[PDB]
């Protein structure tokens, strides 16, 4: 996502929708990237997700995860939550 | 600039093709069995040039499959002819002894030597020694 | 190789020779000029064994034309094997002497010819009968001058059905070259004999003892319903070209017999089984079997008027079976069947031959001028293709929407406002036109007509004469009715097409149209937008005249192209 | 009336040909190629062409076109007749039709050629028969072409008199892809393999329907049989008369009569199919076969073409009974069975990949087609009553024939 | 995975088209699996076969995606396969090509030297209108290097960017300046190539072109004079293909000067005389210096130098050097007008040669040679031609006699019986669209009508099979049936005409079934339009207008509506708008 | 054949 | 045996209509 264009917010939501609306990608679980996590303008891991209504996604999981640009927090977090979705074991 | 090139067998079939107009499949497919009729309803006098939809068709065969040319009316014809000359040549001396058997299992070198030597319709090198040992280069690359 | 052949050729050993044959006979196959060594040929001819002296017949006839010159070095070897105890000799010599075609040659020909016309050996009299009409083909006069005529006649008065057959053939054949003088008919007696003999005939013989029918004809129903007792057990023959000389026999003799009597209705129900079953032949013989019943269907509609089901095309249908099953559907259209044929025309545009889908749509489009019962039926079946977007299928539409809205325009004004927004932007010339008229006729109820054609009107000067008068048509059918709205277009169509249109009949119409405003314009309301009377279709049944002697010409050349037997020979 | 029967190749070669008129030249074959291509490169291509004042009537055989050239109104319909009766007497002489025997058997194939018609009237054509006068391994012709019986050469001989009948039939089915069915007709055929001493007569009696009627049994288990073919064998005079089968069998496997009727009755295996097609995603084959057969009969070799995508890939079946295998030369899914007992009911589930690229031509819907055979099954009812095996010298027969049920123009229409 | 050896080996196999499409799906399902599979080991060899399969005529169109992830791959065979896909399959009219903008991009600034002349030679030979739009920045970084294996390449790149985009050369202006002293052969043919397009492009870049005319006549005579070399020497012509581009060059530059026409004057003196024609380049590049100089306007003895070389090449038995010969002098036949006709029995033998493209030259130039004063010796033969013309020769032939007539016609009435000779023997071969010009040209003649109306009556009631002739006829008819029959409003002595049978034939052309509807048309106004021109048969033609009003035409349904209603309720305003129509240019 | 033959034959 | 069915025994008239 894009979270530094208000302008943008609603496009980019309007596109994720779009491709959401497809009965080839059933598998694909949400990953949710909060990208540009350097300005104070910037949401919360709620916000946006409130804002673009992830809740509302039947039969996917999704999983928000800020990552700063600049420095690189919250990669790692989220490499490791994409590994326990796909694989299922120990 | 040379609109497209064709080497087709006497029997009718096309051992190579390279059109450099963005033209349409099932045009394109028109254009080549016409391209084949005519050339393949023509003697052995018909000077090697034929004007078809105001391009200067010219046919050079030095085998049973022959070769064709498609340029514009605005330079020489005895030019397409030598460079058909020189592209021979150079595919003959790149392969060695070329024949019909080489050319439709080793269309991927024909296409890469046309491919250095011509592009866009124009000539790429002038001289014959200088494009072997680029695509002699190219090869060894793996 | 020549020099070779030649010297093996020219040995005493047959070992040698009938391999030199053999490779003679290979190298002419293989399509090689072997005509050089005719004569050299000739004097290994003679020869006992009979698996030699075929090919040596073959090489004759083969390089008779070439070298006539040459070939005078064969007749005494004819006559010679003319003579021998074995039939097979004597038939091959028959045939083969037959087969030359040199004009010095079949002159000393007739001395074999008629002692071989009465032989007590069946094989030789078939052959000779054949070879009686080869010779009068090359030489008609020579044959008269012989004295052939009398005994080929006398060849029908004899056994062996076989060979009666094959005279009745060579006497059909000389007779069909003859100018009709001194014809070989003969009364109800040889009808009978002949038919005596057709439940003998094998099955090429019987369609020659059914062709001489066909000639002749009869006088009364007695007659007449004989010889279709006779006939009627023809048509549970396997040979699929016995069943249609018997159906055309009956057709031909159906001319005498009385609809009053109770033999019209057993001819008309026993036949429609037979062209049934001929439905089920080899699909080289459909487009005949179709041609076939196309032209019995404008004679006696009557009998196939149940036959529906049976003309629908397979998925593995030919493309000649494919385009006539559509136009047997359509001459056999009728209200029983109405709902059938929309069925089956409606699955005929789903395919992807572009020729068939306009067969389909022009067949759809006969069936809607038909039949007056189901045009709501058929519009809708049109205007449900056209909101398919197929471009061969849109342009088809529009034309088979123009034609119906032409024929019956009393109740189509509820089809305009969907043809309104149409996709307009196709540029088939046969649908532009069909469209620019539909919207100048109906430009009632398209409350949009003048914005429509402002689109049309960009590049009227260079789009096709026939486009351009239909939009001058269009225009000045709207200003005569709308002339509010379209007061500026009828000035702007008038000087685009009078001071800068070119086309002669274009530029004429443009004139009149132009006088006819300037001149009164409350009388175009009645001179242009005035009430055409009915459109006369264009019938589609051919003349009575052609049918009749159609009708006679059944499974030849004649009748698969529906043409004179006369406009396409030569 | 044809000019010249050749035998052309596929390249153009004419492969052998006979002139029987000389009214045509023989340089007209060349141009029968070119016209050939112009007229299936813009879809007029017939079978009977036209050079000038000389029309091509031919058919297309395996490897070869038989062509035969003619110049005046001559009856096509001879021409094709003559042509069938060549290609059988071909099909009976050598085992194989291609190009293999064309120039290996020119010895015989002249011979056969100039025997076969003369002037354009062709004047035997049993292969039997014309197996006794040339041959490629000449005594004088045999008495059967003289005499009127053409068909069952005198005095054959056998240690035993069997004859083994076969009625096979033939179920076409042409259901629309609302589901109804629009053309139904079952054709009988029943082809007879006759191994006996002398010339017997055959006295063939089935329960037809008009026998029954006239007799006045017209109320059991009667055929309706709307058209019936007899072989030549068979005496039309007879049949017309009193419908008595009264004919000759010939020596060895021949088609004696071809019973064409109507079927009003509900189809043996029904086929409901669905088609799950996400746009350029995948799609979905929800096919389900009803066996509306009886019970007690068993359809070997059940095999149900099911059209797939022509660009599909990465396909994968979820069947219940019989194997399930895409063939990607003929571009359907080949719903094979061996064994399915009536009444059964077998389901699929299909599932295969699509590109995400749309196809730049459309593909057309080809039918579904089964293949089904189920043998010991007469679905028209139709029973052989009695074969009335006649000799001069006297002999016991001991007749026999099996009824086989087959699929015949078994096609589904798809949606 | 199958090698593209094998799978040729197995379609040699393939007797019939039916089994061959068959053995090619056997493959082409294979290859789809594999890529549905996103194959990465033998992706070489599937790309391979379903080019070969592509070539053969089978769609491939499934083949798109992987070859964009062929070209943003790593390997060199991968992505050469890439490549050859992208030029093979991938055209502008694809839609897919928009995402190979990103693969070139990252391949255009790769250190290996084949990958990006790879990524160059896909873009020059796909180039589309908007890739060019986002692909010209890098495109001008390339071309200024010193890369000689590159700068063929960049010029080759630049010269289709500018073809494609007409619009972006005032980037390249400051890219290519002094760029002719390259050493290498390939690098200096380039930048003429790109020059001659810069100048035939725009000629706001001629002036700043053609300030360098010294450094290529200095680069031609060194060229000229180095005869011997051992690369680019072919049957002993040095640089046959540098030289042919700087004989354009120097042909398209100075063409409206006489700084530039002077300057070259030496070099191609030099040329036309020291230049060995006995193989095929030598003849050539005679061509193109003559081309060059009759293009420009060099000296008067050039003139005659090229007009020699013409003769001899004209009398050359080669086939190719009378092509050549023939285009030469079609070039310039405006220009040098009158030395061209020395040639004109040997133009006039070209028409009897046995070929087709020759004979069209020759044609071609008989026709642009005809004068204001050959006109009437030339028309005999080109109807001589025309009788005895090929049957796809005989509707040019009948549009150039046309079109010569129309423009110098020595007279009305000789032009007049030209065309209805043509006419009248043309037939089937006459276009349509000739049909209005003849249709002006009659009407523009006021002087001529009795005459011309004759032989249409006399050429119209033979034959009626000819679209073109009786549209003239119907049309002739209709404008001019005031002087066809004079006083003949009753009965009268026996003439030509009699007011009767021109009415019949146009019922019959109108009842005729050799009708494209048309004709019927013009016959239908000619009918209309009698009613008023013609007296004598009154009250005739409406009658049978009224029983055409039921015509399956809804065009024709409609005209015969219009002319019934006229003569049934407008009988005194019929005359009242049947004038003469103007007549114009 | 006619295929195995060399283009030029050099 | 044989696929398609086996080959059953025909009668030589029908013996029930004399």
């Amino acid at each position: 996502v894009d979270s530094n264009d208000r302008e943008r917010v609603n496009e980019a939501r309007e596109e994720l929708m779009r491709m959401l609306a497809e009965d080839e990608l059933r598998d694909a679980v949400l990953l949710v990237f909060a990208n540009k996590q350097d300005l104070p303008n910037a949401m919360n891991a709620a916000e946006i997700t409130d804002k673009l209504g992830l809740h509302s996604l039947r039969h996917r999981n999704w999983y928000i995860q800020a990552t700063c640009a600049t420095s690189g927090d919250g990669l790692y977090e989220g490499l490791d939550w994409l590994s326990n979705q796909l694989r299922n074991q120990k | 600039m040379i609109h497209f090139i064709l080497l087709f067998s006497r029997q009718g079939k096309l051992r190579l093709q390279k059109w450099y107009i963005t033209l349409p499949d099932k045009e394109r497919k028109k254009i080549t069995r016409e391209i084949v009729q005519i050339i393949l309803s023509r003697g052995h006098r018909t000077s090697s040039f034929v004007d078809w939809k105001e391009l200067k068709l010219v046919y050079k065969r030095y085998a049973s499959l022959y070769f064709c040319c498609a340029i514009e009316n605005q330079d020489n014809e005895l030019l397409t002819l030598e460079i058909v000359h020189r592209y021979v040549e150079l595919l003959d001396k790149y392969f060695g002894n070329v024949c019909e058997l080489d050319i439709i299992f080793n269309f991927e070198k024909a296409y890469f030597i046309l491919d250095e030597f011509i592009i866009g319709g124009e000539i790429q090198e002038t001289s014959k020694k200088i494009a072997v040992k680029a695509i002699e280069d190219s090869d060894m690359l793996q | 190789e020549i020099f070779e052949l030649k010297a093996e050729l020219n040995s005493d050993k047959k070992e040698k020779k009938k391999e030199a044959v053999k490779k003679v006979i290979a190298s002419m196959t293989v399509g090689k000029d072997v005509s050089a060594l005719f004569p050299d040929v000739v004097n290994c001819m003679q020869t006992d064994n009979l698996e030699l002296k075929k090919l040596v017949y073959l090489y004759l006839m083969n390089y008779a034309k070439s070298q006539p010159d040459m070939a005078i070095m064969a007749v005494n070897t004819f006559v010679k094997d003319c003579e021998d105890p074995n039939p097979l000799i004597r038939a091959l010599a028959v045939r083969t002497m037959g087969c030359i075609r040199v004009d010095k040659i079949t002159e000393y020909l007739c001395e074999p010819l008629r002692k071989c016309l009465k032989d007590e050996d069946p094989y030789v009299r078939k052959t000779a009968a054949v070879c009686v009409a080869k010779l009068h083909d090359i030489n008609a006069q020579l044959v008269e001058d012989q004295g052939f005529l009398d005994t080929l006649k006398d060849l029908i008065s004899d056994s062996n059905p076989m060979v009666v057959a094959n005279a009745v053939a060579a006497l059909s054949e000389i007779a069909e070259s003859h100018p009709s003088s001194n014809l070989l008919d003969l009364n109800p007696q040889s009808i009978n004999k002949l038919l005596t003999a057709l439940n003998e005939c094998t099955e090429w013989g019987q369609i020659f003892i059914l062709d001489c029918l066909a000639n002749y004809m009869p006088k009364d129903d007695r007659e007449a319903q004989s010889i279709c007792e006779r006939v009627t057990p023809r048509l549970s023959h396997a040979n699929s070209a016995v069943v249609l000389s018997a159906v055309k026999v009956l057709m031909k003799f159906m001319e005498m017999l009385s609809k009053d009597l109770d033999y019209y209705g057993t001819l008309l129900k026993k036949l429609a089984p037979p062209l049934v079953t001929l439905l089920s032949a080899e699909p080289e013989l459909q487009y005949v079997a179709l041609r076939n019943i196309n032209l019995i269907v404008q004679k006696r509609p009557e009998i196939l008027k149940h036959e529906m089901k049976v003309f629908f095309v397979k998925y593995n249908d030919p493309i000649y079976v494919k385009l006539e099953k559509l136009d047997i559907m359509i001459r056999l259209a009728s209200q029983a069947n109405i709902a059938q044929v929309l069925a089956e025309l409606r699955e005929y545009a789903t395919e992807v031959d572009v020729d068939f889908v306009r067969k389909a749509v022009r067949a759809i489009g006969r069936c809607a001028i038909k039949v007056e019962q189901s045009a709501e039926r058929c519009v809708s079946t049109l205007l449900d293709l056209i909101q398919t977007k197929v471009n061969y299928v849109v342009q088809e539409a529009i034309v088979v929407i123009k034609d119906i809205f032409r024929k019956y325009p009393n109740k189509y004004e509820s089809v305009i406002a969907t043809l309104c927004e149409n996709l307009d932007s196709l540029d088939e010339p046969e649908a532009r036109a069909a469209m620019i008229w539909i919207v100048g006729e109906y430009a009632e109820r398209i409350d949009n007509a003048d914005e429509l054609l402002e689109s049309f009107l960009e590049g009227f000067h260079d789009k096709s004469t026939q486009v351009q008068l239909q939009l001058l048509t269009a225009i000045v059918k709207l200003f005569l009715k709308k002339p509010t709205e379209t007061q500026e277009l009828v000035q702007q169509v008038l000087s685009l097409a009078t001071q800068d249109s070119d086309n002669p009949d274009l530029r004429d119409r443009g004139y009149i149209y132009w006088r006819l405003l300037s001149t009164d314009p409350v009388a175009a309301k009645e001179v242009v937008l005035a009430e055409k009377p009915l459109i006369s279709e264009e019938t589609d049944l051919i003349e009575p005249t052609l049918l009749d002697e159609l009708i006679c010409y059944i499974g030849t050349l004649a009748s698969v192209y529906h043409k004179p037997p006369s406009a396409f020979v030569e | 009336s044809a000019s010249a029967v050749y035998v052309l190749d596929l390249k153009g070669k004419v492969l052998i040909c006979r002139n029987y008129r000389g009214d045509v030249d023989m340089s007209e074959v060349e141009h029968f190629m070119p016209i050939l291509m112009e007229k299936e490169e813009e879809g007029m291509l017939s079978p009977i062409l036209a050079h000038g004042g000389v029309r091509f009537m031919w058919i297309k055989h395996n490897n070869l076109y038989l062509v035969a050239t003619s110049k005046k109104n001559a009856c096509v319909s001879l021409v094709f007749s003559f042509l069938y009766k060549v290609v059988q007497v071909f099909s009976e002489y050598f085992k194989e039709l291609e190009e293999e025997s064309i120039r290996d058997n020119f010895v015989i194939i002249y011979e056969l050629l100039d025997e076969l018609m003369d002037f354009g009237y062709p004047q035997t054509t049993d292969s039997k028969i014309l197996q006794e006068y040339i041959t490629q391994e000449a005594p004088r012709p045999p008495a059967t072409v003289t005499n009127a019986v053409s068909w069952r050469s005198e005095g054959i001989k056998y240690r035993k008199n069997e004859v083994f009948l076969d009625v096979i039939e033939a179920v076409n089915l042409l259901v629309s892809a609302n589901g109804n069915v629009l053309r139904s007709e079952i054709v009988g055929s029943i082809k007879m393999r006759v191994f006996l001493s002398g010339m017997p007569e055959l006295r063939l009696g089935l329960n037809d329907k008009v026998l029954f009627d006239n007799t006045g049994r017209g109320k059991s288990k009667s055929v309706e049989l709307e058209d019936v073919k007899f072989h030549q064998c068979v005496r039309l005079s007879r049949f017309e008369n009193d419908r008595t089968i009264s004919f000759i069998p010939p020596d060895g496997e021949f088609e004696l009569m071809s019973y064409r009727l109507n079927t009003h009755v509900k189809p043996l295996i029904w086929i409901e199919s669905v088609i799950e097609k996400h746009s350029h995603s995948r799609i979905e084959y929800m096919v389900k076969a009803k066996s509306q057969f009886k019970r007690r009969s068993t359809a070997n070799n059940v095999e149900i073409h099911i059209p797939v995508p022509n660009d599909a890939d990465s396909p994968k079946f979820k069947t219940t009974v019989g194997s399930v295998k895409w063939v990607p030369e003929n571009s359907e899914i080949v719903w094979s069975v061996k064994s399915f007992p009536g009444g059964k009911e077998y389901l699929m589930r299909a599932h295969f990949g699509l590109p995400s690229v749309e196809a730049e031509d459309k593909e057309g819907k080809p039918p579904i087609s089964v293949k089904f055979e189920i043998p010991y099954f007469t679905t028209s009812g139709i029973q052989v009553r009695y074969l009335k095996i006649i000799e001069k010298s006297g002999y016991q027969a001991l007749p026999w024939v099996r009824y086989i049920t087959q699929n015949g123009d078994y096609q589904l229409r798809t949606q | 995975p199958i090698r593209l050896r094998e799978l040729i080996r197995t379609i040699r196999t393939a007797r019939t088209q039916a089994e061959e499409r068959e053995m090619i799906q056997k493959e082409c399902a294979a290859i789809r699996s594999s890529f549905r599979e996103e194959d990465n080991t033998y992706r070489c060899r599937n790309v391979a076969k379903l080019l070969y399969m592509h070539m053969l005529g089978y769609p491939a169109h499934f083949g798109q995606l992987e070859c964009l992830k062929l070209i943003a791959s790593q390997k060199f065979t991968d992505k050469r396969i890439g490549y050859l896909g992208a030029m093979l399959l991938l055209d502008e009219r694809q839609d897919v090509h928009l995402l190979m903008t990103n693969c070139i991009k990252n391949d255009l600034n790769h250190s290996t030297q084949f990958v990006q002349g790879l990524a160059l030679c896909t873009l020059g030979c796909m180039g589309s209108s908007e890739m060019c739009r986002d692909l010209a920045g890098e495109v001008e970084k390339l071309l200024k290097t010193s890369n000689s294996y590159l700068r063929k390449k960049a010029a080759l790149c630049a010269v289709h960017v500018i073809r494609k985009v007409p619009e972006l050369m005032e980037m390249f202006l400051p890219a290519t300046k002094n760029l002719l002293n390259e050493k290498n052969h390939g690098v200096l043919h380039t930048s003429v190539v790109l020059l001659t397009e810069m100048c035939e492009r725009s000629p706001d870049m001629l002036a700043h072109f053609r300030k360098l005319v010294p450094q290529l006549v200095r680069i031609l005579k060194n060229l000229i004079m180095s005869g011997y070399s051992p690369e680019h020497d072919v049957s002993g012509i040095s640089d046959p293909f540098l030289q042919v581009r700087i004989l354009r060059l120097l042909r398209i530059l100075g063409r409206n000067d006489d700084d530039s026409s002077e300057a070259m004057n030496d070099i191609l003196a030099q040329v036309a005389t020291n230049t060995e024609t006995s193989k095929n380049v030598g003849n050539a590049i005679l061509y193109e210096t003559v081309l060059t100089i009759m293009d420009i306007k060099s000296e008067s003895g050039l003139r005659v130098l090229a007009i020699n070389i013409l003769g001899r090449f004209l009398l050359n038995n080669d086939k190719n050097i009378r092509y050549v010969a023939l285009t030469s002098l079609l070039k310039t036949v405006q220009t040098d007008h009158n030395a061209v006709q020395r040639h004109r029995s040997t133009i006039v033998d070209c028409l009897k040669d046995l070929d087709v493209s020759i004979k069209r030259r020759a044609m071609e130039l008989s026709f642009a040679l005809v004068n204001g004063n050959n006109i009437r010796g030339m028309m005999k033969e080109l109807l001589y031609f025309l009788d005895s013309c090929e049957p796809e020769f005989k509707a040019d032939c009948a549009s150039g006699i046309f079109l010569a007539a129309e423009k110098y016609a020595p007279s009305k009435r000789w032009h007049i019986d030209t065309i209805m000779r043509v006419l009248t023997t043309a037939g089937s071969y006459v276009r349509d669209d000739a049909v209005p010009n003849l249709i002006q040209l009659i009407t523009n003649s006021v002087e001529m009508h009795a005459y011309t109306v004759q032989r249409l009556y006399k050429a119209i009631l033979g034959d009626y099979s000819q679209q073109p002739l009786v549209q003239v006829a119907a049309w002739c008819i209709g404008e001019y049936g005031d002087l066809l029959v004079s006083g003949q409003c009753e009965e009268e002595e026996p003439i030509q005409v009699t007011e009767d049978e021109v009415l019949d034939i146009l019922e019959s052309v109108l009842i005729s079934n050799m009708s494209t509807s048309v004709t019927r048309g013009y016959a239908l106004t000619a009918i209309m339009k009698l009613s008023t021109r013609f007296t004598c048969t009154v009250n005739r033609i409406k009658k049978v207008v009224s029983i055409y009003g039921s015509s399956i035409d809804v065009e024709l349904q409609q005209r015969a509506v219009e002319y019934n209603a006229l003569f049934k309720k407008y009988d005194h305003m019929r005359s009242a708008l049947l004038e003469r129509m103007p007549v114009m240019e | 054949k006619g295929e195995n033959t060399s283009l030029l034959h050099p | 045996d044989r696929k398609g069915g086996s080959y059953s025994q025909a009668a030589g008239s029908d013996s029930a209509q004399s």
